[PDB]
RNA sequence: AUCGAGAGGA
């Protein structure tokens, strides 16, 4: 503790019922920051706390609060002889003591979780499954994936148009950086069952809302070539192939193409046209066609071409292809809370149910999604975030905070005019009546996931097949 | 790929016409308006209008698919009436008060703007 | 080379020299460049010795 | 014909034929950009 | 119950047995897919491994 | 001295922004890269 | 076109379709043919196959249609029945109290494929006109069948005691000519149940009445469910104080049995059971103890429900959920166990190192007493973690093993 | 190559060789990429169906995240750092002998 | 036992509250590129010269 | 059976709102004339947009998407202005559209704002709203020092059916029975449901007693204007353009009894 | 990456608020008082200012591909 | 194109 000739690194776990002292040094022992505890004080005071606010004034750095002995690294063979103190609150002195001999205490509970499960709000109140597949799926989600994606020739990149940063949100996203590279938007959800399109899993999205740039993205779809002089007998080479001297040509015409052999940036390409006219010397004479295509059924626009050498230095070429993502059904989407569903149908706004005041759904999903899922997590963002976008804020939805229930949520909507549990009046846009049930309608952040039906959708009639047993092919 | 241009909802294509009738022989003095490139809008008002007419038996509309871009309204009225009858005196009734409600509304626009 | 290691290029650069080399900040590094091609090692869990 | 391309680290507008390694001359960079095309492309404001 | 009973009482055994892992569940099948498996399994007077 | 309960949930999340500030989301991987450079080949 | 989804598991995962083009780049399926498919719309993809000759596309049209496989040889009953939005809300549509306008009634006969035309007498004529959703639901009812089912949520002690035959609660659903005279419609109902309504109408009408009967059914219904609507909310997952503090005296009382038990072990005083050694009795009691406490608990939220409750609307509907659920969200979560068992000490004779050693009290080895509304405690989020997490490998290694 | 293709070993012994280390960065999204540039792997093979390495095992509290694993045929085996989870680097035990 | 069929297609699924539940929604783009070999008559000939 | 003859109240009239009451209405009248509020008020948006330069951080189709939300004042000029499919003229001409350009560079050090007033229009009377002669303009793009943003568009007459951008409302409040005296939502629990602004109760009274004769009569509403018309501007094209969709549905319909 | 135009939901221009919402926020206004100072009454476009994030203004940090 | 690997989807 007082970074003598012991490193913080080092375990040193005491077994007493058998007499054993085991020291590590070595790589690879998992260990996680804790704070220690004295008699039954945390050795953590305020004189700590305030040189931590001046962190970029005075260099009081996180690495002067090890050497001060007030936090320690703990593996997970040295925890086996700790007592830890979920908060200092069990340092309290109770009625019935638990343990009143503690050793360390968590900095916050809510570091248990990883980078993706740190961005559900309210996974405490969501199944553990569902916390899972939101884990999973907020990797599927689209968003800003690198500030400098104008530059990177990825094979593949979705962009989103407008991301945002949730409404409701946890204090671990402050060190994930989503709030700086987001990857969703909030929308407002009505929970509904609206005309049956949003059953099993599907939603129900706003059409105008997309005309207005919702959920849009851009997929971006780099293209390499080379042309290869590996010998004098065949020699690769980046031209506009001609119909008299190359052999395979198919009939697509070529004249996007320019002397160089490359397409220029800001051409609009359709599915099999070429973006590469590259041509090999054979042994329709004397040259054959090897030119590249896009990835049939595209239909994108040039973003850039780049051309340089590679390692061995021949030509070598990028083409970035650039095609607009609008939403549409069969997309899917997925909210922070395993709640993924296809759009099943856009409905524009006059079509959608509204509120008194004319605010209507950006997505409707089923109330049979949430029973049996038992996402309550969702329910709870919410209405959060309606208290959150009336008040002006970022709602707090960090895991283990018995600073903000449901009760204290519902008394500050309340406040604001609306129903206290999220609850509204909504009327029929194809009538106008008002709906029977009062909907529970608000902001929720909603993920674009990578999933978009039209790379998914697939036909076939007397394709090509494969050489070895005459079958249709794979893919 | 498979995205409809978002004229096809309301332009009609060569050759289709805006409405259809055709006898419902299911009961008689039946009838089924098929209107095409039209929605809930029309669809609701010329039902309910029709609703108001003792002599109409039944009236209803649907939009048999959302994705589709045509109402069906069936009409039913009384044997001494006609039900196309009743779908023409709906959407006169229904010009009428637009137009009345047209102008009493540019009064009252008239009147706010000087008092 | 590891990116952002202590052995790399954009070791101790500021987000103006990472922006002025057309590299991201908010990049981790972390992660090895070969043949163009972004490659992370991922922790193989083994059995301690 | 002339197929002019952009230094990715100086900018400079520059012409290289074909069979011509691709450098830069201000800087050597080996990495050029190909120029915006001058094909009209129209989008609807969608 | 094959080796003491005989080729019927393990049939009959068998399909006991297969219908009790089905219906604890408090599912149901009809009882002819049993017997016709039960039958494929004990047709030849042995007990025929699914294998 | 003592971080009373009512300083304490952002006496915590303090401490935790000094942790990221120093140390980061991949530090693993870069202390080992570097632990390997500087002793394993040698 | 032959219609398919995989793991191809039964004859109904691959039926005959057929085409109506549509729009947009998606299959668009029924929501009744959903269930022999197992298919939801969380990205699923399906496969089409179309025959190519007069030969097969009469063998699919005449052994494989959709309507010829309503039935099931597997467990002679319906393989598909009426699904989550058509059946909360024709459970919420045949109660006793719906009334229907004279436009309503028409804008929901708009949506009967098989009506004759002529609009039924109300069942009220004054002061107002209003027919009841039992009465258009007899429209929707095929040919003149008759069926006797009960409702979810019909009492045991009914069918004894007076007012069999005129139900308080309008359960006991009974159809008599093709006319549903009484009860309310659900999943016992219209269901893949035997003997409902659509098993009943698929042996006494044939394959085609019936594919218009599921098909007017939904229509109809959810043309309605466009007035009456159908949602859940937080409204919902809260329950009155009287019920929270009813479910915290429970929960104490259980934890303070579990504390009983914990003292008689550790003075002795517990002798074991027949056939079970003296830790396998002790750990029977406790679980015992925690399992009373849950279902105590659950009774209550059950009880603290209203009929505007939707959790309710849609476990007595049969749509989604289980009264379990409810428990979970509204009164307590519960135990959490790992390969059937309370959460294992994992540390030395821990479950975490937050607790001390050598204790068995209901906290320590993984008992959940808060609700999801609640929201767990770090330590109840880790074991129901693992726990859920037992659920994901026991689905992620089953499936070889049956596959095989 | 044993960077650019994952198989850890000698080119001539590739299949003796253990793949699946060094894998192409995702860079789907931001989470995405942490996510990966955060992955632990646990070499037990997808093909053993004993779910015990599977479980979630009570001492990965505060060094893995009880959420985060792939639902598919890998599950519990794949794991992800929790947030101050931070693996020690190895040090010289001379000191403190 | 198994292999790769031509005239098949492949996509995402969507709900449909408004087909039979013997119908399936199919997109123009899988029903222009699937095709069925009808054989001519003078029952089809005008309709399939049309086609 | 014959028409209703609704009575109006115009309860405020704003340059951003109009807040009115139609009385002696049907519902089915009152929520068609909110529906062709949103989707069949035509005004003019860009609907063609040509790049001819763009060295800024947002491509093409995300400039031109950008440029078609940008409302135009389009009060007199729209019913002057023929549908390009109506217009008997090549792509393009002046009784159908209306020209813009922007052309802008950031040659200083420090970002230059491409904004709606860069739009210029040959037509005085089709310009961005917020450029009208306070609000700022709408930011079209950003662009650092070298960049430069050069296109050409064209506006055409179009509406919110199409595509929401020709869509003329910022939100359209829209109400009945403010009081539940007709029922048409069942509140479970009454008291805890805020009063409406139109509200006519005592405090301790939630909803008014049940109306068994009622029907909804008197509707309010709130149409709030993106800028491109005026509210009663909009609220006007609405009655005509509702009534007139009317009057063709006639005309085929008598063509079509006729023919039989 | 840019403040949008038009809230999703309604279709109110939000376009000319970002600028403003910023300048009331260095002049000490809570975000909710600066919301109420543009005129977003509605929850949809205070979710829209709110919620946005500038990433225009890092992507502005890269010199452009011409001078 | 083939082979292998990896990451994903249901
Ligand atoms: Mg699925
Ligand atoms: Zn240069
Ligand atoms: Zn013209
Ligand atoms: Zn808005």
């Amino acid at each position: 503790r007082q970074m003598d000739i012991i490193v913080s690194e080092v375990s040193m776990i005491r077994d007493i019922r058998e007499r054993e002292i085991r020291i590590y040094t070595d790589a690879g022992r998992i260990c996680r920051p804790l704070l220690i505890v004295e008699k039954q004080k945390l050795l953590l005071k305020k004189r700590h706390i305030d040189q931590l606010k001046e962190r970029e004034y005075n260099n009081y750095s996180w690495q002067d609060l090890v050497a001060s002995g007030v936090v320690e690294y703990i593996d997970t063979l040295e925890e086996e002889t700790v007592m830890l103190a979920m908060t200092p609150d069990d340092l309290q002195e109770k009625e019935v003591a638990y343990c009143s001999t503690y050793t360390h205490c968590e900095i916050h509970p809510s570091m248990i979780l990883g980078v993706c499960a740190s961005i559900i709000p309210f996974p405490d109140h969501n199944q553990s499954p569902r916390n899972t597949y939101q884990s999973a799926m907020g990797k599927q989600a689209m968003g800003v994936y690198i500030t400098n994606f104008h530059v990177r020739m990825d094979t593949l990149a979705h962009v989103l148009y407008y991301p945002q940063k949730p409404l409701v949100t946890t204090r671990s996203m402050e060190y994930l950086r989503f709030r700086e590279l987001p990857a969703g938007i909030n929308s407002i959800v009505a929970i509904a069952s609206y005309t049956g399109y949003n059953q099993e899993d599907s939603v129900i999205m706003n059409r105008s809302a997309v005309d207005r740039g919702f959920f849009r993205s851009v997929f971006y779809r780099s293209y390499k070539e080379q042309e290869s002089k590996k010998g004098f007998d065949q020699e690769e080479v980046f031209e506009k192939p001609t119909r008299e001297t190359c052999q395979g040509m198919r009939h697509a015409i070529y004249d996007k193409l320019d002397d160089d052999g490359l397409i220029a940036p800001g051409v609009r390409v359709s599915g099999d046209d070429v973006i590469i006219g590259k041509t090999v010397t054979l042994p329709r004479y004397t040259k054959r066609d090897c030119s590249t295509f896009l990835r049939t059924s595209e239909t994108g626009i040039v973003d850039q071409v780049m051309v340089t050498l590679n390692q061995e230095g021949y030509k070598f070429c990028k083409i970035r292809v650039r095609s607009v993502r609008i939403p549409q059904i069969g997309d899917k989407f997925a909210s922070r809370h395993g709640q993924k569903g296809t759009c099943g149908i856009q409905y524009r706004q006059e079509d959608m149910p509204f509120t008194c005041e004319g605010i209507t759904p950006d997505i409707i999903i089923n109330p049979h999604a949430i029973p049996s899922r038992m996402t309550i997590g969702h329910l709870i963002e919410c209405l959060q975030g309606k208290v959150s976008a009336n008040k002006g804020e970022i709602g707090d939805a960090t895991p283990f905070n018995d600073a903000v229930n449901v009760q204290k949520i519902s008394n500050l909507l309340s406040d604001y005019g609306y129903h206290l549990r999220g609850n509204e009046v909504l009327y029929n846009g194809f009538t106008g009546r008002k709906i029977t049930s009062q909907i529970f309608i608000g902001p929720t952040y909603y993920q674009r996931l990578k999933h978009m039906v039209d790379d998914k959708i697939h036909s076939r009639a007397r394709g090509p097949i494969q050489i070895l047993n005459r079958q249709p092919m794979e893919g | 790929m498979n995205a409809p241009p978002a004229f096809e909802s309301f332009l009609l294509f060569e050759g289709e016409k805006k409405i259809t009738i055709n006898k419902d022989t299911k009961v008689p003095n039946a009838c089924l308006f098929t209107i095409n490139k039209e929605d809930h809008t029309l669809g609701n008002i010329i039902k309910s209008q029709l609703l108001k007419d003792p002599q109409v038996l039944f009236a209803g509309y649907k939009v048999p698919h959302p994705l589709e871009h045509k109402i069906i309204i069936r009409v039913q009225t009384t044997p001494d009436y006609s039900p196309q009858e009743a779908f023409t005196n709906a959407i006169t009734d229904l010009i009428s008060e637009l137009s009345l409600l047209e102008e009493r509304f540019r009064v009252a626009i008239k009147d706010k703007q000087e008092g | 080379i590891m990116l952002r290691s202590t052995y790399c290029l954009l070791n101790g650069l500021t987000d103006r020299d990472l922006c002025e080399l057309n590299e991201c900040p908010l990049d981790p590094g972390g992660y090895f460049i070969i043949n163009g091609s972004e490659k992370v090692l991922i922790a193989q869990e083994k059995m301690a010795t | 014909q002339p197929m002019i391309y952009i230094c990715g680290e100086c900018h400079t507008e520059n012409e290289i034929k074909s069979r011509d390694p691709i450098r830069c001359r201000e800087c050597g960079y080996r990495i050029m950009y190909k120029k915006r095309t001058k094909r009209l492309v129209v989008f609807d404001a969608r | 119950i094959f080796t003491v009973l005989g080729i019927e009482a393990v049939r009959k055994a068998l399909e006991r047995e297969l219908y009790h892992v089905i219906s604890f569940d408090g599912s149901y099948v009809n009882y002819r897919h049993l017997a016709l498996l039960c039958d494929t399994m004990t047709c030849r007077g042995h007990l025929m491994a699914i294998t | 001295d003592e971080i009373t309960p009512d300083l304490w949930q952002e006496a915590c999340w303090i401490v935790i922004s000094s942790y990221f500030d120093e140390k980061g989301l991949v530090r693993q991987q870069l202390d080992s890269f570097d632990e390997f450079i500087q002793m394993s080949v040698q | 076109v032959i219609f398919n989804r995989q793991p191809t598991l039964h004859k109904m995962s691959m039926m005959g379709h057929r085409v109506r083009i549509l729009p947009w780049s998606t299959f668009r399926l029924n929501l009744s043919v959903t269930t022999p498919y197992n298919a939801d719309f969380d990205g699923d993809e399906m496969n089409l196959h179309l025959p190519q000759s007069l030969e097969t596309r009469a063998e699919i049209q005449e052994l494989a249609m959709v309507p010829r496989m309503i039935v099931t040889p597997q467990s002679n009953r319906p393989v598909m029945g009426i699904v989550q939005d058509t059946l909360t809300a024709v459970r919420k549509f045949t109660k006793r109290d719906v009334f229907l306008e004279r436009g309503e009634v028409m804008n929901l006969l708009m949506f009967l494929s098989t009506w004759d035309g002529k609009v039924p007498q109300p069942a009220i004529l004054k002061p107002r006109p209003l027919w009841t959703g039992k009465q258009i639901f007899s429209l929707i009812i095929p040919g003149h069948i008759n069926c006797i089912r009960t409702h979810s949520t019909h009492p045991d002690d009914e069918d004894s005691g007076p007012y069999k035959h005129i139900s308080p609660g309008d359960t006991k659903v009974v159809v008599e000519n093709g006319e549903l005279i009484m009860g309310i419609l659900c999943k016992k109902s219209l269901g893949t149940s035997a003997g409902s309504l659509v098993h009943i109408s698929y042996l006494e009408m044939g394959h085609d009445i019936t594919r218009l009967f599921y098909s007017n059914i939904q229509t109809v219904i959810n043309n309605w469910l466009l007035i009456e609507g159908h949602t859940i909310g937080i409204g919902d997952s809260i329950a009155d104080s009287k019920t929270y503090q009813d479910i915290q005296n429970t929960i104490k009382k259980a934890k303070q049995d579990v504390i009983e038990v914990i003292e008689k072990a550790h003075n002795n005083e517990l002798e074991p059971t027949p056939g079970n050694t003296l830790r396998q009795t002790f750990e029977n009691q406790v679980n015992r103890i925690l399992n009373d406490a849950r279902d105590k608990t659950g009774s209550s939220a059950q009880k603290s429900l209203s009929e505007y409750n939707n959790f309710k609307s849609m476990v007595v509907s049969g749509a989604k959920g289980s009264k379990i659920n409810i428990s979970q969200v509204i009164a307590v979560v519960g135990q959490q166990n790992v390969e059937g068992k309370r959460i294992p000490f994992g540390f030395k004779h821990r479950t975490l190192p937050h607790f001390i050693k050598d204790d068995y009290g209901p906290e320590s080895r993984g008992f959940v007493e808060n609700s999801y509304l609640a929201g767990l405690t770090p330590t109840e989020f880790f074991f129901h973690a693992m726990g859920g997490r037992e659920g994901l490998i026991d689905t992620a290694v089953k499936t070889a093993e049956t596959g095989y | 190559y044993s960077l650019a293709t994952g198989n850890w070993g000698d080119q001539k012994k590739a299949h003796q060789a253990r793949a699946g280390v060094s894998q192409v960065l995702n860079r789907l999204t931001f989470a995405s990429t942490l996510s990966h540039l955060r992955r632990l792997n646990s070499p037990i093979g997808r093909d053993g169906k004993l779910a015990k390495p599977r479980q979630l095992h009570n001492t990965l509290w505060g060094m893995v995240c009880p959420a985060e694993t792939p639902e598919g045929h890998a599950v519990g085996l794949v794991k992800n750092l929790a947030l101050m989870a931070y693996i020690s680097v190895g040090s010289q035990p001379s000191p403190i002998l | 036992m198994g292999k790769r069929v031509d005239f098949s297609a492949r996509t995402v699924i969507t709900p449909d509250p408004n087909l039979s539940i013997d119908q399936v929604g199919v997109p123009r783009s899988i029903a222009a590129n699937m095709t069925f070999a009808e054989i001519v008559t003078p029952f089809n000939i005008d309709r399939l010269q049309e086609l | 059976p014959y028409a209703n003859q609704p009575t109006v109240r115009i309860t405020e009239l704003t340059d951003e709102n109009v807040k009115f009451i139609i009385e002696n209405t049907d519902l089915a009248v009152a929520n068609s004339i909110r529906r062709v509020f949103i989707a069949e008020v035509p005004i003019i948006a860009i609907d063609w947009v040509q790049i001819d330069a763009n060295s800024s951080v947002l491509h093409d189709e995300f400039i031109a998407h950008r440029l078609g939300l940008i409302p135009l004042t389009s009060d007199d000029i729209v019913d002057k202005l023929q549908y390009s499919r109506d217009c008997t003229c090549e792509e393009f001409c002046p009784e159908c559209s209306v020209e813009f350009t922007l052309d802008v560079r950031c040659n200083e050090d420090q970002t230059r704002h491409v904004t709606s007033r860069d739009l210029i229009s040959n037509s005085p009377r089709v310009i961005p709203v917020t450029s009208r002669n306070e609000q700022d303009d709408i930011l079209i793009v950003k662009l650092r020092k070298g960049q430069e943003l050069r296109l050409r568009a064209y506006a055409k007459k179009g509406f919110g059916k199409e595509h929401a951008k020709w869509n003329p409302t910022a939100g359209v409040a829209f109400e009945y029975d403010p009081d539940n005296a007709l029922r048409h939502t069942v509140y479970p629990k009454p008291e805890e449901w805020p009063k409406s602004e139109y509200s006519e109760l005592d405090e301790d009274e939630s909803q008014a007693p049940y109306d068994p004769n009622g029907k909804p009569e008197r509707f309010y509403y709130n149409v709030e204007s993106c800028g491109s018309l005026r509210p009663e501007t909009i609220v006007l094209s609405a009655l005509s353009g509702l009534k007139k969709k009317l009057s063709d549905l006639q005309t085929q319909l008598s063509h079509e009894i006729q023919s039989d | 990456m840019i403040i949008p135009v038009r809230c999703f939901t309604c279709g109110k221009i939000v376009g000319n608020k970002w600028e403003a919402y910023l300048g009331l926020l260095q002049a000490e206004y809570t975000e909710g008082d600066a919301l109420d100072a543009l005129g977003l009454k509605r929850y949809c476009c205070r979710r829209m200012l709110l919620a946005h994030v500038d990433l225009i203004e890092k992507l502005l940090n890269y010199a452009p591909l011409e001078k």
